[PDB]
């Protein structure tokens, strides 16, 4: 249960697969509008692999649906991202997460 | 005009600031003057740094780095408050330190990095937090005591470094003596390991240190254990489990490397004879039945389940009989080790002859012979073909007679041919016959 | 590693250099006072500021005298600055006395005697490195019988209404050690067994002989020059609510030292030859007894009838009759 | 009074209590700061001895009993009704003085703050009450600073109560100071307290002030002032175009701002209304401006997504055409000649209107106003001038 | 936030909020530091460090928060591991000498080949989309080269601006201008980020004549307040410690 809204189109032909690392700049904000994470702020592109359950499920599904060079907005329901426990001190319980993600490169 | 050196520049600027302004900050004044003193006493930096300088081969760089990281974690956990997660963290960190090989290979580095007093301070914090409410975090103390005992066993100089904390360890010797499965991991065990098999430290050991242990033993003989009666154990008058642990330390203090330290033996015998309640109710002498009578009485308690267990392993089912028996064996062993050597009696030393006469007054020969005469029950093959194994943690054990024999040969001595064959016939030949009947492989 | 330790002990520790007088003079120099226009009272010099810091730290109420490395270092520097050292002529002797007086002025003009009293009072009768350093500094500033320093110390005590100074003195004097024949026998048995010596000095017998000598040298220099008023104050503190008789404490310690020496001689009575370690112990105990006797003599000299009566009614006679037997058989 | 004795029969020494409380506070007042060090030390010693004697005589429990007997009454009017006027009048003053006296008797004494540890729990139970919050906070602060033992007793139920105190009574820095003292005492950090404070205060983002780096936003407008009124000679339909020559999606940590549309002025004043002169506010961040970003329609600082062929944020070589009809209030856009499926209608038409573009940094856009000042790559809709 | 210069209540409340942020992550609470990285961001810290119209109290609070969240743990470990010199027996250790050349002129403190073992620098990425929780160990990651260059440039500006004795110090007072900056410089120096040319430049700033490579008044002579003098004393103490360690390594090399 992740909705993808294309802020900017990508090449549209290349999609993430098995075992291929995704390099993305993402900006995550709560549904009220408050920002909690930004890899662009850290100036380090985030790297992760599909299918290893290292990232949250909403982010993983959104990146899988994404295409190379595409910029899109990801809306993650509480169940698909952090559940009801929440992230201690960062994400309140039962919070919807909105991400602005750009698929920079695939390695 | 130009200082041209850091020392000259600092020496000029400190005095310049001090004479320029009346410094209102005591911390600023202290920092200025300590910096000036460091500039002037240049050799003092080397004098302080050389003791803390250690050199290692290139092969040990990686494991030295690992041990340094572990020590950094342990040291940094001091600045935080004692808790569940911190206990887990220092347990893991002290395990790593033991597992590292440089802990064995370079004891001098271990002592120079000052790990022993760090563990000492951690134990002090844990044992001081809530002294009234018994002990909190009983695993912090066990791990710390095990680590310090191992540090003692690593090197002889480590024992000398540990011996300076004897007073506080003896003050806190009553932490975990009663609870079994903690054996070898109490502060009393750390003290015993510090004074273990070191004639220098045994001789340097003072008299008040022995007096403290003597008072603890007297209190333990007068009163009963509180936690045992709280857990449901029958309330006898005295405390064998506590008494035995204290007796072991006295044994280690008086006896070292096969030869009996006369100075530490005379003081101990005088103190335990000034306070005779240390000898147990049987040997107390205001109507006690006697050593042998208490021996068979503890046999009786050992067979009876009600008197042995609490009746609402050896720690949950502390066998009161075996505890009494081990206490008496430890007392007998301590007295026999405190007995003087044969060469002093040949020389005719009045004090040695006196101590031997007092010891023979404490222990009659007949009681020794009777306790030696008491025999064992041996395992037998059951009808299915399994040898039933009587648990010796709840029964009379050969180590109990070992102390009897040691006292017999060191105090009374076997000087008479008739006495030799009499004692042999009554007690030793049956034991040899039993061992011979245990010769079959399955039974062996 | 062995070479590093040996190099330290043999060269770095033995290296010696004399900077104390230069450092103290440079700190005492009032720098550019006209350039710093205070438009008021004279500005405190850096040495005076250091002394004020230490005095305030001493006067701060604490249950124990916490060890201070800065104090143990700078007090030693000041103490060596006071002394800074073939019959010298009269001119040489007077020139040295004047220079000693000037060097002692460079300190007690800035308020060092009050600090020395305060640290001893805050020590609460616990022997330690701070007490040893304070006693050494007091000896340095009072050496030769400094009347000005004696007057400053007595005035400070009488003004301050303090019993803690005398209580701490009594505690330290009680804590002073004597010959321990049991420790000597244990140490000798170690070498007889053949164990490697731990400390070459073997100072377990007569644990602190430099500290005791410094303490009684301080108690003697306090009355040096027949300071009758200060002797009377030491015997009975008039203004103070509770008084302590250091005069009787001194003879009690003298009796203890006499008993220790008598026992040690008795242990060497049968033996034909005195061992080198025993000769060392006798030398140390003789120095201690010599200093105690000199302190008593300085208490007594000048017709101080009160001290003469107190010692007459005390147990001085037992100590004297014991030393007489020791001298008669020893010689 | 509680057992309902006659008010005249009741002997309540109201004035003497207040004056003796003032005297006791003066007696336990800490030494002032001018003083020479030795005199200040003597005064501190005297205060220590006074506190020790008072606690050894058990003067803390008596004060606690008085505080409880005063707290049984809810308000100064309820006490004024049960007791006399004047007891009601001085009830608040006596309670505050008693709390101040307790703080004075506990302050700076490690033992007093240690035997107050048992009663600490009862003290924090009345923290929410308005007539005792400040005194209770002062007493709790003194106890937490001095005694490392009370911190063990302090639990989650007390930390959450202290946080609810900040939530209810407002932004007060003394609550924050107490929370800081709960973390580290005498150089020792309590991990449990740190974790509880963090996980119970930070995630809400509703009490502590929130911070962010915001790009500066400026606005460009032409001279034209477009207004409509009855019996006035102004054409009600207008059209203009904006084309983006170049823009950078991320010139910094945050996204580039680029909004185009119309804005209105309050009244006939030429000064734009409803928006701050400077900051990160652009077109559509108030009810006086109407903006378009390529994906959303902006008005009143609230954005709604609008569908269009090949939806994209405004980028290089994008042409935006804006239409304003003052006859029937309606603002419509067309991106690259394709109409966006939304419009702003039924807005206020009292003031004057004008085109406006809002941007932050790294843009390159050009106004196409038609005629000599520009030309229209896409033909204006019929009627629109 | 620059409007808080005239809003006192908000200024005090935010300063105490910053102090609470420091306290919750004090003494190496790495998980709390990661949590606080979400609330106070790296660009916000990097802007508050440089902005000259920063209020003094908030400026000091932000410097302290940056030090606590990103640098305090490693600084503390590397500091209390200071008085122990564990030097390996390597060839680069043998190469060490007391003096750079025949001339018995002391080299500048800090420069040289120091082979003594010191703790290892490690940092974790402060992300919140990853489910991996092992990253809570180790303090969060921060650019120690951007921070280094910014600290050097800001100190260089402050040295020349303070000597003119203007009436508008950054933060409103000389203490507010200097104490946080010198504290951050001291933390960076203790952690050892500065190397070679950075050390040369920053020692020239401290004192040009003494640290000459072969009127402009340094901080030691710019007539500093008492806290700034205390920080200068700390820096000089660290320099003396570096000289002592170099001496120890040279002795081991001879050994």
């Amino acid at each position: 249960g992740v909705e993808i809204e294309t802020i900017s189109p990508g090449d549209g032909r290349t999609f993430p697969k098995k075992g291929q690392t995704c390099v993305v700049h993402y900006t995550g904000m709560l549904q009220n509008g408050k920002k909690f994470d930004s890899s662009r702020d850290r100036n380090k592109p985030f790297k992760f692999r599909i299918g290893k359950q290292e990232v949250i499920k909403g982010f993983e599904e959104g990146a899988a649906q994404m295409s190379l060079g595409q910029r899109a907005k990801l809306t993650c329901t509480p169940d698909v991202a952090y559940g009801a426990t929440g992230h201690p001190g960062v994400i309140p319980p039962n919070a919807t997460l909105i991400f602005d993600v750009e698929l920079l490169n695939l390695e | 005009k130009k200082s041209s050196t850091l020392q000259q520049l600092i020496s000029e600027t400190m005095v310049r600031w001090a004479q320029e302004s009346v410094i209102e900050d005591p911390e600023l004044v202290r920092a200025m003057f300590v910096l000036l003193h460091r500039q002037y006493d240049g050799i003092g930096g080397l004098v302080r740094a050389l003791p803390k300088t250690y050199t290692i081969n290139g092969v040990s760089v990686e494991d030295t780095i690992n041990l340094l990281a572990s020590l950094g974690q342990i040291r940094s956990l001091l600045s935080v408050r004692m808790g569940k997660e911190e206990e887990k963290l220092m347990i893991r960190g002290l395990g790593d330190i033991m597992n590292n090989k440089v802990f064995y290979q370079h004891p001098n580095l271990m002592r120079a990095l000052g790990m022993h007093e760090t563990v000492m301070e951690v134990m002090v914090n844990v044992l001081g937090g809530g002294e009234s409410k018994e002990i909190t975090f009983p695993k912090m103390v066990a791990n710390c005591c095990r680590f310090l005992c191992y540090f003692c066993r690593i090197s002889r100089q480590n024992q000398k470094a540990m011996f300076d904390h004897l007073s506080y360890l003896l003050e806190n010797s009553s932490v975990g003596l009663a609870s079994p499965a903690m054996r070898g991991s109490t502060p009393l065990d750390v003290a015993a390991a510090s004074v273990m098999d070191n004639n220098e430290l045994a001789l340097a050991l003072r008299e008040p240190d022995l007096e403290k242990v003597v008072r603890y033993l007297a209190g333990c003989g007068l009163q009963s254990c509180q936690m045992l009666v709280s857990k449901g154990y029958p309330d006898i008058g005295w405390n064998p489990v506590e008494g035995e642990r204290y007796l072991d330390f006295l044994r280690f203090a008086v006896f070292c490397n096969g030869e009996s330290v006369e100075e530490n033996a005379n003081v101990v015998v005088r103190l335990l004879i000034r306070r005779p309640e240390c000898f147990g109710p049987a040997l107390r002498g205001e109507g006690g039945n006697g050593l042998l009578a208490a021996m068979e009485e503890a046999i009786k308690i050992a067979e009876d389940p009600s008197r042995d267990g609490p009746s609402p392993e050896e720690d949950d089912t502390i066998h009161m009989g075996n505890a009494i028996m081990t206490f008496y064996s430890a007392l007998i062993d301590l007295l026999g080790r405190c007995a003087p050597e044969m060469h002093l009696i040949h020389a005719g030393k009045g004090e040695a002859i006196r101590i031997r006469s007092i010891l023979r007054s404490l222990i009659p020969l007949g009681d020794l012979v009777g306790v030696i005469s008491i025999a064992f029950q041996m395992p037998t093959i059951a009808k299915d073909g399994n040898v039933v194994e009587p648990d010796m943690s709840a029964g009379f054990c050969p180590d109990h007679k070992a102390a009897m024999v040691l006292f017999l040969d060191r105090v009374y001595g076997i000087e008479v041919q008739d006495f030799l064959l009499h004692l042999l016939e009554v007690g030793f030949l049956p034991d040899l016959r039993a061992a011979a009947s245990l010769d079959t492989a399955a039974l062996s | 590693n062995l070479f590093l330790q040996g190099y330290e002990k043999s060269w770095i520790e033995t290296e010696e250099h004399y900077f104390e007088d230069k450092l103290i003079e440079d700190l005492a120099k009032p720098g550019a006072e006209p350039p710093e226009e205070d438009e008021g009272t004279k500005r405190v010099d850096p040495l005076h500021q250091l002394i004020l810091l230490f005095s305030r730290t001493a006067l701060t109420e604490k249950c124990k005298l916490e060890e201070d490395f800065l104090y143990m270092a700078y007090a030693d520097i000041m103490a060596k600055s006071c002394h800074d050292e073939e019959v010298k002529s009269f001119e040489e002797k007077e020139m040295e006395k004047q220079k000693l007086l000037y060097q002692q002025a460079r300190l007690h003009d800035r308020g060092a005697a009050e600090m020395v009293l305060q640290t001893i009072s805050a020590s609460k009768g616990e022997t330690g490195p701070m007490v040893a350093a304070t006693l050494k500094l007091g000896i340095a500033i009072l050496n030769g019988g400094n009347s000005t320093v004696q007057q400053k110390m007595l005035d400070y005590l009488k003004e301050k209404k303090d019993v803690g100074f005398f209580q701490s003195l009594a505690g330290l004097m009680q804590s002073c050690s004597v010959l321990d024949l049991n420790a000597f026998e244990r140490q000798n048995k170690a070498e007889g067994l053949g164990m490697v010596t731990e400390e070459g000095s073997g100072e377990k017998v007569l644990q602190d002989d430099e500290f005791t000598c410094d303490l009684f040298r301080f108690l003697q220099l306090l009355c040096e020059g027949h300071n009758s008023d200060f002797q009377n104050y030491l015997r009975t503190q008039t203004g103070n609510n509770t008084t302590v008789n250091i005069i009787i404490s001194t003879v009690d310690y003298l009796l203890r030292v006499q008993e220790s020496i008598s026992d040690f001689y008795w242990y060497y009575s049968g033996k034909d030859v005195i061992d080198e370690q025993g000769q060392r112990n006798f030398s140390k105990a003789i120095q201690v007894a010599k200093q105690v006797f000199n302190t008593l003599t300085e208490y007594i000299q000048g017709p101080c009838t009160g001290n003469q009566q107190s010692l007459a009614h005390s147990r001085l006679w037992d100590a004297v009759v014991g030393f007489l037997h020791v001298f008669a058989h020893m010689q | 009074l509680s057992k309902k004795a006659k008010a005249s029969t009741v002997d309540l020494p109201i004035e003497s209590v207040s004056l003796s409380l003032q005297d006791l506070i003066g007696y336990f007042h800490p030494p002032d700061e001018h003083l020479e060090h030795e005199d200040k030390q003597n005064r501190l010693r005297a205060l220590k001895n006074r506190q020790n004697l008072f606690q050894e005589e058990g003067m803390i429990n008596l004060v606690l009993e008085c505080i409880d007997r005063l707290h049984v009454y809810s308000s100064a009017a309820h006490f004024a009704d049960v007791a006399g006027r004047e007891a009601g009048e001085s009830w608040k003053s006596i309670l505050n003085s008693l709390y101040e006296l307790l703080a004075a008797l506990i302050r700076g004494n490690r033992k007093n703050c240690a035997q107050f540890s048992g009663s600490l729990d009862w003290l924090i139970s009345r923290l929410e009450r308005l007539e005792a919050s400040s005194g209770i906070l002062e007493v709790l602060h003194c106890v937490l600073v001095e005694s490392p033992e009370a911190l063990n007793i302090i639990k989650e139920g007390h930390i959450k109560s202290i946080i609810s105190l900040l939530d209810k009574h407002g932004r007060n820095h003394k609550v924050l100071d107490v929370l800081c003292s709960l973390c580290v005492c005498h150089g020792v950090a309590v991990r449990s307290n740190q974790h509880l404070i963090c996980d119970n205060l930070l995630p809400g983002r509703d009490l502590l002030l929130q911070t962010r780096l915001v790009n500066h936003v400026s606005s460009m407008r032409p001279n034209i002032f477009l207004g409509v009124s009855e019996g006035s000679a102004q054409y009600k339909k207008w059209y203009y175009e904006l084309m983006v020559d170049h823009t950078e999606p991320f010139v910094t940590a945050e996204a580039t701002h680029l909004r185009v549309g119309w804005a209105s002025t309050e009244g006939y004043s030429p000064y734009p209304g409803g928006g701050e002169e400077w900051g990160g506010n652009g077109v559509g961040d108030d009810l006086f401006s109407y903006g378009f970003d390529g994906l959303h329609l902006w008005s009143g600082c609230i954005a709604r997504t609008v569908s269009s062929p090949n939806q994209h944020l405004l980028r290089t070589d994008d042409v935006i055409s804006c239409c304003l009809d003052l006859s029937a209030p309606s603002i419509s856009f067309r991106i690259n000649g394709q109409p966006v499926q939304g419009m702003f209608e039924n807005f206020n038409i009292d003031g004057l209107f004008f085109p406006v573009v809002s941007f932050s940094a790294g843009i390159k856009v050009r106004f196409l106003l038609g005629g000599r000042h520009g030309e229209f790559k896409f033909l204006p809709p019929p009627g629109y001038a | 936030i620059l409007e808080l210069t005239e809003q006192e209540e908000l200024l005090k409340f935010h300063y105490h909020t910053l102090r609470l942020y420091s306290a919750v992550c004090a003494l190496g609470n790495h998980r709390v530091a990661h949590a606080l990285c979400s609330h106070v961001d790296e660009p916000q810290l990097l802007y508050a460090i440089e902005n000259k119209y920063m209020p003094g109290l908030l400026r000091a609070g932000y410097y302290d928060l940056l030090i606590d969240i990103h640098l305090s743990s490693y600084a503390t470990a590397r500091l209390m591991m200071n008085n122990e010199y564990i030097v390996p027996m390597t060839e680069e250790t043998k190469s060490i000498t007391l003096f750079p050349d025949e001339n018995k002129k002391h080299g500048l403190p800090g420069i040289g080949l120091s082979t003594s073992l010191r703790p290892r620098m490690q940092f974790s990425s402060p992300s919140f989309v990853s489910i991996s929780n092992e990253c809570y160990q180790y303090s969060p990651e921060f650019p120690l080269d951007i921070l280094k260059s910014k600290t050097i440039q800001m100190l260089t500006e402050a040295v020349k601006e303070g000597s003119l004795h203007a009436r508008d110090p950054v933060g409103g007072t000389t203490e507010f201008l200097f104490v946080p900056l010198i504290k951050l410089f001291y933390t960076l120096l203790i952690m050892g980020i500065f190397h070679n040319e950075d050390l040369k430049h920053i020692l020239q700033l401290i004192e040009p004549s003494v640290f000459k490579e072969a009127p402009k008044e340094g901080l030691l002579q710019m007539k500093l307040p008492e806290p700034v003098k205390l920080q200068m004393c700390l820096l000089l103490q660290y320099l003396c410690d570096c000289q002592v360690r170099h001496r120890i390594e040279a002795i081991v090399a001879f050994s």
